[PDB]
RNA sequence: UACGGUGCUGAAGCAACAAAUGCCCUGCUUCCAGGAAAAGCCUCUAAGCAUCAGGUAACAUCAAAUCGUACCCCAAACCGA
RNA sequence: CGAAGGUGUGCUGUGAGGCAUGCUGGAGGUAUCAGAAGUGCGAAUGCUGACAUAAGUAACGAUAAAGCGGGUGAAAAGCCCGCUCGCCGGAAGACCAAGGGUUCCUGUCCAACGUUAAUCGGGGCAGGGUGAGUCGACCCCUAAGGCGAGGCCGAAAGGCGUAGUCGAUGGGAAACAGGUUAAUAUUCCUGUACUUGGUGUUACUGCGAAGGGGGGACGGAGAAGGCUAUGUUGGCCGGGCG
RNA sequence: AGGACCGAACCGACUAAUGUUGAAAAAUUAGCGGAUGACUUGUGGCUGGGGGUGAAAGGCCAAUCAAACCGGGAGAUAGCU
RNA sequence: UAAGGUGAUAUGAACCGUUAUAACCGGCGAUUUCCGAAUGGGGAAACCCAGUGUGUUUCGACACACUAUCAUUAACUGAAUCCAUAGGUUAAUGAGGCGAACCGGGGGAACUGAAACAUCUAAGUACCCCGAGGAAAAGAAAUCAACCGAGAUUCCCCCAGUAGCGGCGAGCGAACGGGGAGCAGCCCAGAGCCUGAAUCAGUGUGUGUGUUAGUGGAAGCGUCUGGAAAGGCGCGCGAUACAGGGUGACAGCCCCGUACACAAAAAUGCACAUGCUGUGAGCUCGAUGAGUAGGGCGGGACACGUGGUAUCCUGUCUGAAUAUGGGGGGACCAUCCUCCAAGGCUAAAUACUCCUGACUGACCGAUAGUGAACCAGUACCGUGAGGGAAAGGCGAAAAGAAC
């Protein structure tokens, strides 16, 4: 599925509208790329499928955070 | 009659069933011939078997 | 619980054969009783094979709701609603007018 | 070795007919009603230790039962096994 | 006895385009 | 002619049959609803 | 005899030719569009082995279920009311 | 001493309509003003249920085809028997397939069912009827696919998909000939054979496998060669001298 | 050797009469074409509706098809009857 | 509890008991084949086929028990690569599945309306999907007003179809404020100090408090009609009972029943107290929930549709402040007022009867009423989803009409 292991970012549904404001149903849909992350405290490689926000939010709210967090919320890495 | 066979041991009426049960069968075999001749003796004869193997279980195992 | 019993003496009040009494020969389904010698009727009968019948216009005793009868009482000569006591603790019947046990 | 308690369920009847009144006398062979759940060792085992009688081998079938109609409304009789037991040479029951 | 009452078959709209009239 | 219904029980109570609707998820949104009307005759087994 | 049946007896039982769309044939020839798998079986070995076990060479065995089996089947019995 | 409902009569208001009453009917109706309405049938090619209409008309489901004697009976054109006569015979014959669920067999029974009558029937009703180490299914093994933990992917359900485990119409053990009942029988019976598993002993002492290989193992056409199932004729045997 | 010929079973549906509240809601009769192949067929697995499949006819997808059928918003709505 | 039983159409055969172990009713149990989440593998549901540790064995074969699957906690084992690592093998509680309405989320339309129709409405309605409880949600102020204040959430009545939005058409629709029902506030982002301390959440127990069977319960007799009095016609009686139910037609006094009075060995709810099982109120204070607030970018929820748009939510790149700040007070600014966001907990009031009991009702009385008063979600019809019938009246008891 696409949903961030970080974020929670779900993708939700708008209209797209038109110069003449006409009415669809889109999705949007959140950034996720595959990706690779160095960690010393168990020395390894951890694969992860993210978001575009998260790979900002783990360079500030500490790699090894998250990684004990994804443990407790129940999402396996 | 099961304050009667109340009083008996874990293994006599291991025979005491045996025999109501070759008598019992004795009956269903004279049921096929038109002389048999009692009809409740054959459902008496299944009250018997239901309270001695109740009190099978209630004994063995209770 | 029916207080009328089974081998009581009990008496008519209305019906074909009102006034006269009876010695109840036993009671049906759902309270209908037999009076021994009153609820007389003919009956017809088709002669059949089994158990030997000849046929005859056999006459029956029928039946007859609760609400037609009552015990006859032995004292004032007419009859007696019935009710309980518990004398000894057993709950025994007994009659309403003239407050005396009956067995 | 079957026990004792489930031998002593496994039969109902012996079963009248005219292949059985021929087969008594001209070919020495009985006719059991069984129970649904009987195999050829619940019958083998079974026609020996209740008469105190021998046997030579044992045969059944599962009779499918009729269609009846009692008053307007249609009824399925039960089904039943009738099992045909062959005695041995120098054999003959009660 | 008894019996039903049978009825409502595929009438097949009871003609063809007969009155061919252009 | 050849009807509209040449019988075969083999595939007839396999893609029709009680473990062949419980197998699927819808299978269990028509059993789902026979017992609100309490089908006796629950489903194509004989 | 139950005049429906059945019980009790019983000779000859050979040859030749003809002959397949049935067998060998799951073969042969020959052509191109180039014509299943796996198991039962045949067989060889390591992890394992022990003078054991298992192995086929014998034979007395003991066993080998459960279910289908009636009936019609190009039809008066299935599908077409 | 006769309530609601039906029925006939007899009056009566300008009307929808009431009052009275003979008859059927065998337990409820209901003043008088008032209140609330699923409140009034000629339709609606309305909808159910009944009876008419054509009408005692068409038609009786092949142009293979019936006639007669005897019996059963209250009954015979069909039902049983018996003799002719028709007709199929690569079907309209026999056994089975996928299918159907007592239709098979006797004992009855005629109301309804058979485009008639009915003793008859695939009709009702009562009883009787299927037998296996070998035939088949189940089972050992796979094809096309299906399911499919994990895993990958998807708003969620789910979607394909790996190992697997499912999947006949095909691949793998076996056997036949005769007799029998009103019905089954390669299954029952005499007859004589065959296989496949664990056993106990007899001598023999390399078995070992989720692995290795040979096999199972395969298309279409024609062409011959020897052969039998069967068929014909003779020889024979039995009957007959038309 | 043959999408070779004549002609069976099998398919197929060209012509004509009959049959059209018929025997049959597509057939009988008598003639007809293919008939070792792009065949036909048994049984079984696969294809889902704005989709399938189609020697492609807008034909077929359970006797219904220029969007199958079964419930539901449905008391869609109808300025017309 | 008890003088009659063995369910019914449906009688009969053959039986059992009378001082309470006949039956009947209630509470707890033991039974509970097979299919079904099916859970040993599989499988056209009701069948087919096994593996393992263990008890008999007339060594033929039996009887019992267990084995899915993930999640979770592990114990142990465990390779590429040595210590370590994915994966593997066992245990144990949890969970799966079903079920009507009701609630909360994640997706999401159309004929119709505007007399056409796209923006709009129809509407977050039908319908699916997830998840949970008997209630759910929401929640204890970065909320409104207006210099005076109020004081969480929900729900009902108003304000009001107003002020607004809108091809300014269709139509939608507030809020501030006021009456109510009903009230309970807390806690972690944290150290210490009372340290085991108020409370709190299960345990069992006593008392009531019901629920699950039960028991008594008033009083009336004679005449005429007729099949029959329960009727009319006399004379009474009872009434903390004159509501209904039936009895050969209208019954307070015939009969079950009510008003009333009582009742439990066992189970069990709903409370106070209880010995506990486990958790902890009280003071000094510090410290105030960063990829967040707002904005760039579309968007959908606010009555609020591009509007002159505040507020909140977020897919996308951005992005600070930190008691001196920061948000809001319907662009925005200044003043003033008021409030501490980026974390949790939490009852009733409200919504709902598949199912349970009791009553009523200007509700139906067989073409009605639920599709069904009768054996109906059955027969019949469709491969299937699904649709869907018709069908009560003898009489007082069958007294069913022998010969
Ligand atoms: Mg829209
Ligand atoms: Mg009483
Ligand atoms: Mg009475
Ligand atoms: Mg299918
Ligand atoms: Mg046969
Ligand atoms: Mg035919
Ligand atoms: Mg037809
Ligand atoms: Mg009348
Ligand atoms: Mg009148
Ligand atoms: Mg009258
Ligand atoms: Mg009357
Ligand atoms: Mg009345
Ligand atoms: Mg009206
Ligand atoms: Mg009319
Ligand atoms: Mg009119
Ligand atoms: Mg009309
Ligand atoms: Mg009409
Ligand atoms: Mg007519
Ligand atoms: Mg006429
Ligand atoms: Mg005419
Ligand atoms: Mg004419
Ligand atoms: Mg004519
Ligand atoms: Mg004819
Ligand atoms: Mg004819
Ligand atoms: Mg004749
Ligand atoms: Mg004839
Ligand atoms: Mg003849
Ligand atoms: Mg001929
Ligand atoms: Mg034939
Ligand atoms: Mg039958
Ligand atoms: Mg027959
Ligand atoms: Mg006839
Ligand atoms: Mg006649
Ligand atoms: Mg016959
Ligand atoms: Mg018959
Ligand atoms: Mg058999
Ligand atoms: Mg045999
Ligand atoms: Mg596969
Ligand atoms: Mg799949
Ligand atoms: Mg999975
Ligand atoms: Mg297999
Ligand atoms: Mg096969
Ligand atoms: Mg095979
Ligand atoms: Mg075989
Ligand atoms: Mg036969
Ligand atoms: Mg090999
Ligand atoms: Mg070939
Ligand atoms: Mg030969
Ligand atoms: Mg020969
Ligand atoms: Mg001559
Ligand atoms: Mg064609
Ligand atoms: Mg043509
Ligand atoms: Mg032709
Ligand atoms: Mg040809
Ligand atoms: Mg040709
Ligand atoms: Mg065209
Ligand atoms: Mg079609
Ligand atoms: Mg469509
Ligand atoms: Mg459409
Ligand atoms: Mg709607
Ligand atoms: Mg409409
Ligand atoms: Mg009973
Ligand atoms: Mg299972
Ligand atoms: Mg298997
Ligand atoms: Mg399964
Ligand atoms: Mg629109
Ligand atoms: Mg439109
Ligand atoms: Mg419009
Ligand atoms: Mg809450
Ligand atoms: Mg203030
Ligand atoms: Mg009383
Ligand atoms: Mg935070
Ligand atoms: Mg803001
Ligand atoms: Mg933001
Ligand atoms: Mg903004
Ligand atoms: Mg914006
Ligand atoms: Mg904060
Ligand atoms: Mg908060
Ligand atoms: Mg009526
Ligand atoms: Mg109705
Ligand atoms: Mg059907």
């Amino acid at each position: 599925s696409r949903v961030c292991q970080v974020t929670g970012k779900r993708p939700v549904t708008g209209n797209n509208r038109s110069h003449a404001l006409n009415a669809t149903k889109r999705r949007f849909l959140p950034n996720l790329h595959s990706h690779r992350f160095w960690v010393e405290s168990e020395k390894r490689f951890v694969t992860l499928r993210v978001s575009a926000k998260g790979m900002r939010v783990i360079d500030k709210k500490g790699i090894d955070t998250v990684l004990a967090e994804l443990r407790a919320r129940g999402e396996k890495y | 009659k099961a304050k009667e066979l109340r009083e008996k041991s874990v293994e006599e009426l291991n025979t005491e069933l045996l025999n109501l049960l070759r008598e019992q069968f004795n009956l269903r075999m004279q049921a096929a011939s038109g002389q048999l001749q009692q009809s409740h003796l054959l459902k008496q004869v299944r009250r018997d078997v239901a309270r001695v193997k109740t009190l099978l279980n209630e004994k063995a195992g209770a | 619980a029916a207080k009328i019993r089974r081998d009581d003496e009990v008496i008519v009040l209305t019906g074909k054969d009102k006034g006269k009494r009876g010695k109840v020969k036993n009671v049906l389904s759902s309270g209908k009783v037999i009076v021994e010698g009153i609820n007389l009727v003919k009956k017809h009968q088709k002669p059949v094979p089994a158990l030997n019948q000849p046929g005859g216009i056999v006459e029956k005793e029928a039946a007859i709701q609760v609400s037609n009868v009552a015990i006859f009482n032995a004292a004032t000569g007419k009859a007696d609603r019935v009710g309980f006591r518990f004398e000894d603790g057993k709950k025994v019947r007994f009659f309403k007018s003239n407050s005396e046990t009956i067995k | 070795m079957i026990r004792e308690e489930r031998l002593l369920k496994v039969l109902r009847a012996p079963h009248v007919s005219e292949k059985a009144s021929t087969a008594m006398e001209k070919s020495n062979t009985i006719v059991l009603k069984v129970a649904k759940d009987a195999t050829k060792a619940e019958i083998k085992a079974a026609v020996q230790k209740l008469f105190e009688v021998e046997v030579e081998v044992v045969n059944t079938l599962v009779v499918k039962g009729k269609v009846k109609r009692h008053g307007q409304r249609i009824g399925r009789r039960s089904d039943w096994k009738k099992a045909y037991v062959t005695l041995k040479e120098g054999q003959n029951l009660d | 006895a008894a019996a039903a009452a049978a009825a409502a078959a595929a009438a097949a709209a009871a003609a063809a385009a007969a009155a061919a009239a252009a | 002619m050849k009807r509209t219904f040449q019988p075969s029980v083999l595939k007839r109570n396999r893609s029709h049959g009680f473990r062949a609707r419980m197998a699927t998820k819808n299978g269990r949104q028509v059993l789902a609803r026979r017992r609100a009307k309490g089908r006796a005759r629950l489903t194509v087994s004989k």
